[PDB]
C-alpha cells in the first residue's frame, strides 16, 4: 500500500517549485539551466534537453509530475552519493566557512520565479541547523543526504 | 526530503545527470 499526505507532497512539490514557476505539470528544458544556473553548473541548450531523455515519456523534452523523478529516484543509489557528500558542501557554501544561511540560498532560488523570499524561509533551515550558526553545518549532509 | 533536505537533495540529482 501507498499513501501520500500534505507531507509526502510537499517534498515532491519542492522539487517541482524550482523547474516549473506556476506548477502546471510540466516543465521546459529550459528550466532545468534555471536550476543549474543556481546549482552554478549549467550545460549548453541541447546538453540540458539531453537530461529529459533519460526517462523519455514523450521524446519532446517535456516532462509531467510523476514521470520525471521515477528515472531520477534510481539514480541516486545508481552511483555514489558519498562523493555527492562533498559537492553539495562545495556548492551550498559561498563563503566557505561551513555553514551556508537561507537568507542567500533563496534569493539564489528566487530567480526562477519563487514564491518564497530569501528571508522568509530561514524558519526551514532549523531543519537541518544542527550547530545553531543560522546555517547549514557539514554534519547535516550526511543526516539528510545519507540518511533519507 | 521534507522541507530543505528535499531542496537540497535536489542540487545532488541536478548534478549527478
Amino acid at each position: 500500500a501507498d499513501q501520500l499526505t500534505e507531507e509526502q507532497i510537499a517534498e515532491f512539490k519542492e522539487a517541482f517549485s524550482l523547474f516549473d514557476k506556476d506548477g502546471d505539470g510540466t516543465i521546459t528544458t529550459k528550466e532545468l539551466g534555471t536550476v543549474m544556473r543556481s546549482l552554478g553548473q549549467n550545460p549548453t541548450e541541447a546538453e540540458l534537453q539531453d537530461m529529459i531523455n533519460e526517462v523519455d515519456a514523450d521524446g519532446n523534452g517535456t516532462i509531467d509530475f510523476p514521470e520525471f523523478l521515477t528515472m531520477m529516484a534510481r539514480k541516486m543509489k545508481d552511483t555514489d552519493s558519498e562523493e555527492e557528500i562533498r559537492e553539495a558542501f562545495r556548492v551550498f557554501d559561498k563563503d566557505g566557512n561551513g555553514y551556508i544561511s537561507a537568507a542567500e540560498l533563496r534569493h539564489v532560488m528566487t530567480n526562477l520565479g519563487e514564491k518564497l523570499t530569501d528571508e522568509e524561509v530561514d524558519e526551514m533551515i532549523r531543519e537541518a541547523d544542527i550547530d545553531g550558526d543560522g546555517q547549514v553545518n557539514y554534519e547535516e549532509f550526511v543526516q539528510m543526504m545519507t540518511a533519507k | 526530503k521534507k522541507t530543505f533536505k528535499e531542496v537540497a537533495n535536489a542540487v545532488k540529482i541536478s548534478a549527478s545527470l
